[PDB]
């Protein structure tokens, strides 16, 4: 048993079959497993034929837009200690990695950063989703712009003396107008001052209602030190039709934070295609936890 | 024009590779003025498929109406298909009823023959003249119906040029009119008694009739994809080679 | 299979031809509807 | 132009199988009772009407 | 025109093309072409494996069993001189080509020709259609069977003198079994004499009524000296499986028979699976013309 | 295709879920027919 059914010598068998056989298995399944190969890969390059370069077949599962941020913190906390310096750098590694990317030397020349309206504006068209007209241009972003969380002065951004930004960002989606809402009687308390119809507003504030008193001054920077998003960098074209593309960004400086306990603050967009989700805590709102201990 | 190949294509093997006759005068005739007509003439009533008002003037030195980018098509590709579908269930019938294709090629000169009432088939019998007609008429009756089948998935191709079937859509009444009266006409001209004394058409079988569905299939899916790289790709190889 | 197996060489070619004539009569109708139907 | 460009591939189909039947045996009758099989068979009769 | 559609210098193109595009044409069609080929080629090797080779599917259209002759006769008739031997020459040659398959030497040793009953006799089954049993065996069929027309003493077989001779052979259709009709009181008129069971009756007559006189003596020949065929070499197992098969045969020699007159002559067997055609004039009987003008 | 193309962003999930259902019941009660056709 053990050892004939290894190998015998009166029949040459090894295993089991001689040397013929597993020839003629080896080339039978290479051919099959080849066959095989080669019909998914002509059923992928139809597959290939089917879609567009410039826009994605189907764009219901992204919208409407979500909220994302830097820093990147896990499981929504940010916790550090004011005296030990290895506590917030994995903050600000994220913080740079992000800001380092509006950096001015990369937007120079004509192309493809035009000067846009210092001020917020409107809309923009630059023709259809088409390459007749090549790259499209898109605004330009200023690092300044953020005043006090830019890297630029406190290359920390706060994080050093219990004052911390957050720089939030509105995920890109390709042919996404945002529409904010109008001046009509119903609108929400904060929304009524400084209606700029052309800026998209941003407010945090507590979960609960404890917290309120807790929560010092959130003061945002912006374009034209609003509290919002101009309308003026949308929409957006899709990577292959505007590579070099920058998306706006507010920075929210939470100053004036109780020291040692945890604040939930939760931050919020408002506008008509813009709707949250009961299941999603990052589908237009998100939620942070921090807690400055020192 | 697609369905002239596989009505000449059966002659040239007659006098070439020397085997009976595959498509008779008869079956000819009954489909270049019967079948071919009405789902042709249901052709015209066709919608655009771009704006046609949009397109500058044709100019009548360089753009034709018949180009040899049509040729390729017709005479070249699709009717070469429907010349194999046709020559697959001639070779199907006579190998079902004992002439295998080795023992056909030669043959001619002693199957036509009106005095010799002993041919031997590849298993021995012994076939008089008249039962060896019956069989090869019956041949001619297969070889129009595969014609039929083909000429399906012909007319589902050439229904648009550039455009897909998922797109442009099934939305014209008589060209599904023509499928239907298409198939009516030649299963008419088959089962109807004192056909095979007239017109010399004999009944077919039930498994024959699908000899050349899978040739269909192929058409099909042949031209669904050359309508797509069009598409994709403007200006390309498929475009200066095989857009009418 | 025996001298009385004579089956082997029948065919009831009456019924097929019963039967293909009620199909090609019947695509014919369906047919007939198609075309007609939106004209009423 | 349409009639033109048939007419062309019929004589051009006719011409090179007679050259093939001679090369193969067939007699002259034949060759060309052929040919004028071919160039006829290659006629649509119903695209004009 | 004439000129620059056959060679421009310019473009450096022939009949139209450039170098290039005639390699790019020639390379998918013979691409094209080639895959054509194998998908026929592989249609028809599933048509190989799905027919039998030891039985036809289909064996509706040879049935009832038809009947020829030799001499091969062009229009069916049979017109030679006594005296100019290069009239029947045609003839002599095709009958010497169908008796020379039943020379003796070809027919030696036991297999697979084993000696059967000298007088008419019953069916013989060798078993079913396989290959279990190899090569079947087939019953011996004599030349000098046949009396004055055998080739082996008038090599003419009767041409020379005005007394012409016609083997009539029944087609070899596999498995099928001739069934003679029974002694029952309705029967042909001919048929009552020398009813033998097991042979099946063959007999010659004058198609019109007026011929009836002008045909002499209608002398057939054949196994045990009965006008018919041997129910022992049925039924017929086909080539594959019988090579080396020999079919009955009956001669018939035309004596008596007027000079300087065409004289129609219908030959017809006799039997319960056997049926006539009014189209096809060869269904179980034959005519022939014979006109001994000298 | 201009701000108001909101259309580019819905899909009728609703009307597919009814479509779906009405489907895989038809499917079932055919089911059952072939079933129990033959112990009646
Ligand atoms: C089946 O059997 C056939 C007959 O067999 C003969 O008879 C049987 C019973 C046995 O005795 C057997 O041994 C006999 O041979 C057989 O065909 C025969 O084949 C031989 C050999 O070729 C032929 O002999 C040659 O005959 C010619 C002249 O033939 C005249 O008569 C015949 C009709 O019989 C006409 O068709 C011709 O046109 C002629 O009018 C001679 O010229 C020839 O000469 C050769 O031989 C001599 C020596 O004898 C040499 O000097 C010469 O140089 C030549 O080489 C032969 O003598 C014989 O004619 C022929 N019979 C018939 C009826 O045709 C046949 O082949 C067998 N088949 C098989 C498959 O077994
Ligand atoms: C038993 C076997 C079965 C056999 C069955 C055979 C079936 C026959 C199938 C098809 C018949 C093919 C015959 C040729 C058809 C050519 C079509 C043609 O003539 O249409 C006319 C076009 C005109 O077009 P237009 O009006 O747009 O021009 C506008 C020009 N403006 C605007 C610049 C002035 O003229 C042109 O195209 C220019 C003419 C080009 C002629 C090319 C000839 C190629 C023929 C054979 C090649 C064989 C080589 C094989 C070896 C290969 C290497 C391995
Ligand atoms: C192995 C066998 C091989 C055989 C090979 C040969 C096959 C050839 C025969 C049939 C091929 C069938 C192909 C099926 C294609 C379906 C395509 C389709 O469904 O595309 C959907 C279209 C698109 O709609 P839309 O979005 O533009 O509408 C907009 C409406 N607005 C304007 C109000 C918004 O919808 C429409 O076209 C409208 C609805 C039309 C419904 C058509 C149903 C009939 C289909 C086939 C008829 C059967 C022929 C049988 C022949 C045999 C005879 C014996
Ligand atoms: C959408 C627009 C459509 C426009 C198309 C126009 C519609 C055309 C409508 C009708 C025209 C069809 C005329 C068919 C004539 C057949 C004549 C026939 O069968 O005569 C039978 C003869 C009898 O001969 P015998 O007396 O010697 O027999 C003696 C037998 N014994 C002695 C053994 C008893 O046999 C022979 O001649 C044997 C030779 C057979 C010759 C067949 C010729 C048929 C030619 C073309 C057929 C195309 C029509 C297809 C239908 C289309 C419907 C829309
Ligand atoms: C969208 C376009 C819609 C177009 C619809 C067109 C309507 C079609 C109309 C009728 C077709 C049904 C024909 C049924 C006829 C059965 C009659 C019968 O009793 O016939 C028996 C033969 C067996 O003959 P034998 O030689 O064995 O015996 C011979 C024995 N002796 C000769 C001794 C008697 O059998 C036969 O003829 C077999 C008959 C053929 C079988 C039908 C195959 C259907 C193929 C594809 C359909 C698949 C649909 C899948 C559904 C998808 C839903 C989403
Ligand atoms: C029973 C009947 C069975 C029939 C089955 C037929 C199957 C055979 C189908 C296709 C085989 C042919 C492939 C030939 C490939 C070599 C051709 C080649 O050398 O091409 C070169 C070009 C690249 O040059 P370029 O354009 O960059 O240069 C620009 C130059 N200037 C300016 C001239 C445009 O190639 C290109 O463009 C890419 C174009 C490649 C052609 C794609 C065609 C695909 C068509 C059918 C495939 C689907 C089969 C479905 C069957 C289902 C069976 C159940
Ligand atoms: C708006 C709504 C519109 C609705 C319109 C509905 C129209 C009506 C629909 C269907 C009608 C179905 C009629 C079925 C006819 C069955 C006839 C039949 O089963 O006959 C069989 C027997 C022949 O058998 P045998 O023994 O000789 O076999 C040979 C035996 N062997 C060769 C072995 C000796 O017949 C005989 O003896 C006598 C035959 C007498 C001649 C019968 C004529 C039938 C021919 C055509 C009528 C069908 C047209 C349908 C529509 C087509 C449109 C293009
Ligand atoms: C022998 C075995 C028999 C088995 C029979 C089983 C019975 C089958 C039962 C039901 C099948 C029919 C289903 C029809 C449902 C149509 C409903 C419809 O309205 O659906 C529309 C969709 C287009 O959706 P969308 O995304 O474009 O628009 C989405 C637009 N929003 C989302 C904004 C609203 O279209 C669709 O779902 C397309 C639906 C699928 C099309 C049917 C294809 C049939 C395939 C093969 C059968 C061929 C038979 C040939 C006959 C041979 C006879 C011998
Ligand atoms: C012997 C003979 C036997 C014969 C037996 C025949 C049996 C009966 C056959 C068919 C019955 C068909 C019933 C069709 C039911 C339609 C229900 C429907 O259309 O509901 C749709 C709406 C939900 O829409 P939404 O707005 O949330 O969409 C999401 C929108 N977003 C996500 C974008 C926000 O419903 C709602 O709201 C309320 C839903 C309430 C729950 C309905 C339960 C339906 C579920 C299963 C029943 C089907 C079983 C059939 C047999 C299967 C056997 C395995
Ligand atoms: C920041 O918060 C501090 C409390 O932490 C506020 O200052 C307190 O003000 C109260 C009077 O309302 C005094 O009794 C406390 O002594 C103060 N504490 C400190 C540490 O100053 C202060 O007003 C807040 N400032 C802002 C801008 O929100
Ligand atoms: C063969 O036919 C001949 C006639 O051609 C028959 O002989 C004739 O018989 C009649 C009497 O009935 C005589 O008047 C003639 O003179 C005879 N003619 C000849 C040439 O002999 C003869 O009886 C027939 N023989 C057979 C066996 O049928
Ligand atoms: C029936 C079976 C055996 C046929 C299998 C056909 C295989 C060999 C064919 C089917 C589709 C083909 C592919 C289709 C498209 C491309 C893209 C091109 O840029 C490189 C070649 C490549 C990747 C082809 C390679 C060959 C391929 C995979
Ligand atoms: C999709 C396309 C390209 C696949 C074409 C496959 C071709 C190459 C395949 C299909 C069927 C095959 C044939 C199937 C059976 C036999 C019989 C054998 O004794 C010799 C090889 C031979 C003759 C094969 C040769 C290769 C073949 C013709
Ligand atoms: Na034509």
């Amino acid at each position: 048993g053990w050892k004939k059914f290894l190998w015998d010598s009166e029949k040459k068998e090894f295993l089991g079959r001689t040397g013929s056989s597993w020839f003629k298995i080896f080339l039978f399944y290479l051919i099959f497993y080849g066959c095989l190969a080669g019909i998914f890969i002509g059923t992928i390059q139809v597959l290939l034929l089917t879609l567009s370069d410039f826009e994605p077949k189907y764009q219901d599962r992204v919208a409407p837009p979500g909220l994302s941020h830097a820093p990147y913190a896990i499981k929504t906390e940010i916790s550090f200690s004011i005296s030990n310096p290895k506590s917030y750098e994995s903050f600000v590694k994220s913080m740079h990695k992000l800001m380092d990317l509006y950096n001015e030397s990369s937007q120079a020349g004509n192309s493809p950063f035009e000067d846009c309206s210092d001020t917020p504006a409107d809309y923009i068209k630059r023709g259809d989703l088409d390459d007749s007209q090549g790259q499209k241009k898109a605004c330009r972003f200023s690092r300044m712009w953020l005043k006090n969380c830019s890297g630029l002065d406190d290359t920390t951004y706060g994080y050093a003396e219990g004052k911390p930004c957050v720089v939030a960002k509105l995920n890109r989606i390709i042919g996404f107008y945002p529409k904010p809402l109008k001046n009509t009687t119903d609108l929400p308390e904060e929304l009524q001052a400084n209606y700029n119809q052309y800026v998209l507003p941003l407010r945090c504030a507590a979960k609960r209602e404890e917290d309120r008193e807790k929560i010092g001054s959130i003061e945002y920077f912006g374009l034209g030190g609003y509290a919002g998003f101009p309308l003026q960098y949308y929409p957006y074209y899709g990577k292959r039709l505007q590579k070099k593309y920058l998306q706006p960004l507010l920075a929210i400086q939470f100053t004036n934070l109780t020291q040692n306990m945890e604040l939930r603050i939760e931050c919020k967009v408002y506008g008509e295609n813009i709707d949250y989700s009961e299941k999603d805590r990052f589908r237009g709102r998100f939620e942070v936890k921090i807690e400055v201990k020192s | 024009l697609t369905s002239n190949i596989p009505e000449i294509t059966p002659f040239l093997v007659f006098i070439i590779g020397n085997v009976p006759l595959p498509l008779g005068t008869v079956t000819i005739l009954c489909i270049d003025l019967g079948t071919d007509m009405v789902p042709a003439i249901s052709l015209a009533y066709e919608q655009a498929e771009s704006d046609i008002m949009k397109r500058q003037p044709r100019n009548p030195k360089t753009d034709k109406l018949v180009n040899e980018r049509l040729i390729s098509m017709a005479y070249g590709q699709i009717g070469m298909i429907q010349a194999l579908g046709g020559f697959f269930s001639y070779f199907v019938i006579l190998a079902e009823n004992g002439f295998l294709p080795m023992d056909l090629i030669g043959k001619r000169v002693r199957w036509d023959d009106r005095w010799i009432s002993d041919v031997e088939d590849s298993f021995g019998q012994q076939w008089t003249y008249e039962q060896r007609k019956i069989v090869e008429f019956t041949c001619h009756t297969s070889f129009f119906i595969s014609i039929v089948v083909v000429q399906w998935a012909d007319l589902i191709i050439c229904k648009t040029r550039r455009n897909s079937i998922f797109q442009q859509g099934m939305k014209n009444k008589i060209l599904i009119f023509g499928l239907f009266e298409e198939t009516a006409l030649a299963a008419f001209l088959s089962y109807c008694p004192g056909t095979d004394v007239a017109l010399r058409m004999y009944p077919l079988k039930p498994s024959w009739w699908f000899c050349a569905f899978p040739y269909s299939l192929i058409i099909f899916l042949y031209d669904e994809m050359r309508r797509f790289i069009i598409r994709r790709s403007p200006g390309g190889w498929v475009e200066q080679e095989t857009y009418y | 299979e025996g001298p009385d197996n004579d089956e082997r060489f029948t065919y009831d070619y009456y019924r097929l031809r019963v039967v293909g004539l009620i199909v090609a009569a019947v695509l014919c109708v369906i047919g007939i509807i198609i075309l007609l139907a939106g004209k009423c | 132009h349409f009639i033109h460009i048939i007419t062309g591939v019929a004589v051009f189909l006719g011409v090179s199988f007679f050259i093939l039947s001679l090369i193969l045996g067939y007699s002259w009758l034949e060759a060309v009772i052929f040919l004028i099989g071919i160039i006829v068979a290659n006629v649509p009769e119903g695209l004009l009407a």
